[PDB]
């Protein structure tokens, strides 16, 4: 037991947990029809793995997991792929019409429709578990579905599942891929009324992502698979400790009590590494300390901010693959001395190790060369909420001209729910302000 | 007064009892599977402390073993000497309790703690006439942490007037799981205060730093803190276990010990310290077990005053030499030993030594120097509680600051106890 359920919305999500299952099935030596040979106890068993997949009495090993968006195009290519045999039709789920990058339409107006079915066939993944965790859930800020659906269905977990946890991986927008106009509306909307329901919440900087796949794949252009591919390794790293046997294998709830200081202080850096090209990696041997060091390469984080120009209130370090105590040990003594890690003054300074063995896989014909041992740093620094404050400036310019705010209007929405929700994203920049400040 | 009923706690609490247990088996000649295979007699002749006879002529541990999730008490079950333990004494929740007092004490732990006393109950009722009860947990976690205490709570409710000692794993940063160790801690002292009358403070900062320093283990395991656990814990209760003339029970150490009843947390010490081919002198012996780096609670001896002290030399050795030499360091250093209590130095010697070496050393102190350990803890605490950080995963299962308020000056209290004595 110890399940976790995914919930994927609109199509960030959707194609952000093809790559992730993908990747998953992978790991676990999976096929796309769901037969695992290694797996000897056939319809059950009490396995690490089985944390994110059931077993039918047939040997199907099925994702515990549910597929949401508004429109069908992007479900619509799950149910005809390479893994089409993986889920069962109730896990994926559509809709005619989108929320067209409207809060209003994917919360109240088209989202209303669909909310019952979808927490009715999340219950049915529910009563398969005899301990469930909690729930991952999978969506962009940007998006109408991914906005509005998502916060919508975050309340509505709140109610029927009490206080049992519930996890975010946010995809921040960047105007480098696909942006909108309004996407700003929509980050901050859904950002304020799910606060009080997510336990925990990674962030994803689309730019970031963009970033390292241009400079570290050498990908000119990059599309969302490979920005996907990306994104669930450092996915995988996260939840690889749930999905896993370790003697030194810290579970992921351990790392959130050091985490999360308050409830609203609950947004993670994170830092992977390596990302590296097949051709660079050839007689290429990156060492512990080598990707350790990596980790507080600004370059290589999950969204942009500078940590060196913040205060850290958590350090953790995710390791997969060859890797023992003694060189962490040694990798984070040298780091100490040559690096600009300052923690507040109510913290203990201490970086939290776990190592998972299973080493690290890849997409077989992809762009991350494969490498015999990774790192995903956790931090939860101060600088994070320059995030907020990028999106908030962006918010403030339209905002005061009330550019765009009659789609909302035109869907239900009243303007005291913009400046409720931009009040609560200032309480929270000063929020991460006043963390910060010595104490007296 | 001869049998003791043993628990261990958590993760900490049931990997340091199952070495206390396969350490004292050893000695003891009993095999995995509980049968006698030795050759003394005396290996027998006070097996009943921890041991009950089964059909067969098999021996099984008088044990509990508990924890809120099923992990470490399955590894137990695998592991070299699980087949010994009695399975109904497993008694395990699902759910766990993720390095939080609250959930140990007061909501998840709280649901089990009725099923854990019936076998406690189980156990003591078939006692001929029960002693006392031993607890292994450590105070940084959930379960060893918040249930363990709680269960010390349950205990003294039902049997008010048996002995309770502990064996208690006092957390540090050089050996963190979790940044809310110090409350986790802080909670469990003033509970430890009030319902113990002796608590054995083994600290993982000097037990780490004994496997470092003085072991040359350069990456130390969990494994090498806790054979010197093991160790120590065989040590101090060599007299019990053993014969004899100058025989022990828990109650005559508990009294002659404990001259407050507050004040009753003592600083281990082991000699010599294994993880060998030349056999220590007597002199030797006596002068590491009271050396500071041999000490298990990672207290300077010299900073304080010794209020009282046991001593057990474990081997075959001259009796003449061992006094000689006991008398040599009180009357060579008779300021660290409080004037006002007279003849406070009491010492055993045991002829059957532990597996590995000829002759041994353990070393009971109640030192006034063990506020230093609770002043550590007081200041973790505070640096965290004066921004009432890390606080929301407690306040969530019912707790208030107010009760952490309590726990942290209970403590300041106990810290002036200690110092009060010290300067008198
Ligand atoms: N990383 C990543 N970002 C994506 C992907 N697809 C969309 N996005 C981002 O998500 C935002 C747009 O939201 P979507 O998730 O496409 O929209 P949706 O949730 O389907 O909402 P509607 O279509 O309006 O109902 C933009 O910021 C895009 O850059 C993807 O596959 N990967
Ligand atoms: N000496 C020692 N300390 C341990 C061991 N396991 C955990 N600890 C310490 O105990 C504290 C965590 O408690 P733990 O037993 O894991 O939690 P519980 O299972 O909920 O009681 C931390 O201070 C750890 O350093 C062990 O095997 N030996
Ligand atoms: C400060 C004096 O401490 C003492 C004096 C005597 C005793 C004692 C009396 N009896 C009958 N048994 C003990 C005793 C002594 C021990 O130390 C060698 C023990 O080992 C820890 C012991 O085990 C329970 C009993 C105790 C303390
Ligand atoms: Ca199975
Ligand atoms: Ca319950
Ligand atoms: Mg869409
Ligand atoms: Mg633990």
């Amino acid at each position: 037991m110890r399940e976790c359920i995914s919930i994927h919305v609109g199509q960030a999500g959707v194609q952000i947990g093809n790559a992730c299952w993908e990747l998953y099935c992978l790991e676990h030596g999976i096929q796309p029809d769901g037969q695992m040979p290694s797996d000897k106890t056939i319809g059950g068993g009490d396995d690490s793995f089985n944390t994110f997949f059931s077993e039918t009495g047939a040997g199907k090993h099925v994702p515990r997991a549910v597929f949401v968006d508004l429109e069908p195009t992007v479900i619509d290519e799950v149910r005809t792929g390479t893994y089409r045999q993986l889920f069962h039709p109730e896990q994926l789920i559509t809709g005619k019409e989108d929320a067209a990058n409207n809060y209003a339409r994917g919360h109240y107006t088209i989202g209303k429709e669909i909310i019952d079915l979808v927490l009715d066939r999340i219950r049915k993944l529910a009563d398969q578990c005899t301990g469930l965790q909690g729930f991952l859930v999978f969506h962009s800020f940007g998006g109408g579905t991914g906005s509005g659906f998502t916060s919508l269905l975050m309340e509505r977990l709140s109610v029927d599942y009490g206080k049992k946890s519930k996890l975010e991986f946010s995809i921040y927008p960047a105007p480098q891929v696909s942006t909108a106009v309004v996407e700003p509306y929509n980050s901050i909307l859904t950002t304020h009324t799910t606060l009080e329901h997510s336990d925990c919440a990674f962030m994803v900087d689309n730019e970031a992502i963009y970033d390292i796949c241009r400079r570290n794949l050498d990908i000119e252009r990059p599309t969302y698979t490979n920005l996907n591919r990306l994104i669930s390794q450092i996915v995988s790293s996260i939840t690889a400790s749930l999905r896993f046997d370790g003697a030194l294998n810290v579970d992921l709830t351990e790392f959130q009590t050091n985490l999360v200081p308050y409830p609203r202080i609950h947004f993670p850096l994170a830092t992977y590494a390596p990302v590296i090209s097949a051709e660079k990696a050839y007689h290429e041997q990156l060492s512990v300390a080598e990707i350790t060091n990596a980790c507080f390469e600004p370059a290589n984080q999950m969204v942009k901010c500078d940590p060196r120009h913040g205060k850290y209130m958590a350090c953790c370090l995710l390791y997969r693959g060859d890797v023992v105590p003694k060189d962490v040990n040694a990798a984070i003594a040298t780091i100490k001395t040559k690096r600009s890690i300052q923690f507040v003054d109510w913290c203990p300074t201490g970086f939290k190790v776990g190592i998972n063995y299973q080493p690290p896989t890849v997409v077989p014909g992809g762009d991350l060369a494969k490498v015999q041992r990774a790192v995903c740093m956790l931090s939860n620094t101060t600088a994070i909420a320059e995030a907020w404050a990028r999106l908030d400036h962006k918010f403030d310019l339209m905002y005061a001209k009330r550019a765009f705010v009659h789609w909302y209007v035109g869907e239900g929405m009243e303007e005291g729910e913009f400046s409720e929700a931009r009040e609560d994203m200032a309480a929270l920049e000063k929020d991460y302000e006043e963390v910060g400040v010595d104490s007296v | 007064m001869r049998e003791i009923v043993h628990i261990q706690a958590g993760q900490c609490g049931n990997q340091i009892g199952a070495k206390f247990w396969e350490v004292i088996s050893d000695e003891h000649g009993i095999d995995p599977t509980g049968s006698y295979h030795g050759d003394s007699d005396l290996q027998l002749e006070r097996i009943n402390v921890y041991y009950n006879e089964a059909t067969g002529n098999k021996y099984v541990p008088r044990a509990i073993l508990v924890d809120l999730e099923p992990g470490t008490m399955d590894s137990v079950r695998s592991g070299p000497f699980g087949q010994i333990f009695r399975p109904d004494n497993f008694v395990f929740g699902q759910s766990g309790a993720g390095n939080n007092w609250a959930k140990g004490h007061y909501t998840e732990g709280a649901e089990l703690v009725d099923s854990v006393l019936d076998v406690v109950r189980k156990e003591s009722e078939s006692c001929d006439c029960l002693q006392g009860f031993q607890l292994t947990h450590s105070l940084g976690g959930g379960t060893g942490s918040g249930m363990g205490t709680l269960l010390i709570s349950k205990i003294r409710e039902e049997y008010p007037d048996r002995i309770m000692n502990t064996f208690s794993v006092v957390p540090s940063p050089k050996v963190s799981d979790t940044v809310v160790e110090p409350y986790n801690a802080t909670l469990s002292v003033h509970q430890l205060v009030e319902n113990t009358d002796e608590t054995y403070c083994i600290d993982n900062e000097a037990l780490y730093d004994i496997c470092f320093r003085t072991l040359k283990l350069t990456t130390p395991t969990y494994g090498d803190l806790n054979h010197l656990v093991s160790a120590t814990m065989s040590g101090v209760t060599t007299c019990l276990r053993f014969p004899g003339q100058l025989n022990a029970d828990l109650r005559k150490l508990a009294v002659n010990m404990v001259p407050f009843p507050r004040l009753h947390f003592f600083m281990p010490g082991f000699a010599p310290l294994t993880s060998q081919y030349r056999a220590l002198t007597v002199p030797e012996l006596t002068q590491q077990m009271f050396d500071a780096k041999n000490m298990m609670a990672a207290c300077d001896p010299r900073h304080g005053r010794y209020l009282t002290v046991a001593a057990v030399f474990r081997g075959r050795m001259s009796m003449k030499e061992v006094d000689e030499q006991m008398l040599n360091v009180q009357n060579k250093n008779s300021s660290y030993f409080v004037e006002w209590i007279p003849n406070n130095v009491k010492t055993a010697v045991c002829d059957i030594p532990p597996r590995g070496l000829k002759m041994s050393a353990t070393f009971i102190g109640n030192s006034t120097a063990i506020q230093e350990l609770f002043k550590r803890i007081s200041e973790q605490f505070t640096a965290m509680f004066r921004r009432k950080a890390f606080l929301h995963w407690y306040t969530g299962e019912g707790m208030d600051e107010m009760e952490f308020t309590e726990a942290e000056s209970n403590m300041n209290d106990l810290v002036s106890e200690y110092q009060q004595y010290q300067d008198a």
